[PDB]
């Protein structure tokens, strides 16, 4: 499920910045919370918000809505 | 219209035409959305 | 292996997908030899019956000896489950949740 476009709690918009934090994990082989205060996360809420994402859209693609089986 | 279910076939059945695809065969069928999109109020 | 025969006659492999949307039921079929022997005796009165070996019907040469029973229902995931050695592309083409 695509990531939330704003937080629930302080209003803030972190939905643009989930495809660069991607990449500052694996190309610059940062930890999580320096990765985190790298894109002006500072309230934890909003860390929360980018931390605990349970990524589910990459699932559903390799799938389609006809015919699952049980 | 209709739509098959493997390979999604376009096709089109009559009130007593054999519920099956002619390609593969199938007897599943999924019916087509509303091609012409209808404005709805919730009320 | 499990599969299903339509009302037409015609024979095709059951996969869960179908018996899920159509209402149907995952099972397979059994097979088991059968053979039959026939003993005939004179009925001699004070006597033991003495019963000789004469007709034996056993087609265990043919496919016609395997005598159709019945249908037994199949647990998913177990050795007879097309399911058993699917890979995660084969789950997602015949869409199974991995």
């Amino acid at each position: 499920m695509i990531v939330p476009v704003r937080c629930f709690s302080c209003g803030k918009v972190v939905g643009d910045k989930w495809e660069s934090y991607l990449n500052l994990l694996q190309e610059d082989e940062l930890d999580e919370g320096t990765a985190l205060s790298r894109l002006g996360l500072k309230r934890y809420c909003c860390r929360r918000m980018i931390l605990t994402h349970v990524d589910l859209i990459e699932k559903f693609l390799r799938y389609n809505p006809l015919e699952k089986r049980d | 219209k209709y739509i098959c279910a493997e390979c999604s076939s376009k096709l089109s059945l009559s009130r007593t035409d054999a519920v099956r695809c002619k390609d593969c065969g199938h007897r599943i069928l999924l019916k087509a959305r509303t091609k012409r999109l209808v404005q709805f109020e919730a009320r | 292996k499990p599969m299903v025969n339509e009302s037409d006659g015609v024979t095709h492999a059951l996969y869960p997908q179908e018996a899920r949307l159509r209402n149907l039921t995952y099972s397979s079929g059994l097979f088991v030899d059968v053979k039959k022997r026939t003993y005939e005796a004179i009925d001699v009165p004070g006597r033991e019956l003495k019963y000789e070996l004469i007709a034996e019907e056993s087609e265990d040469d043919s496919e016609s000896g395997k005598v159709f029973i019945g249908r037994l229902p199949i647990m998913l995931r177990s050795k007879n489950c097309y399911l058993s050695e699917a890979t995660e592309s084969d789950l997602y083409k015949l869409k199974e949740c991995p």
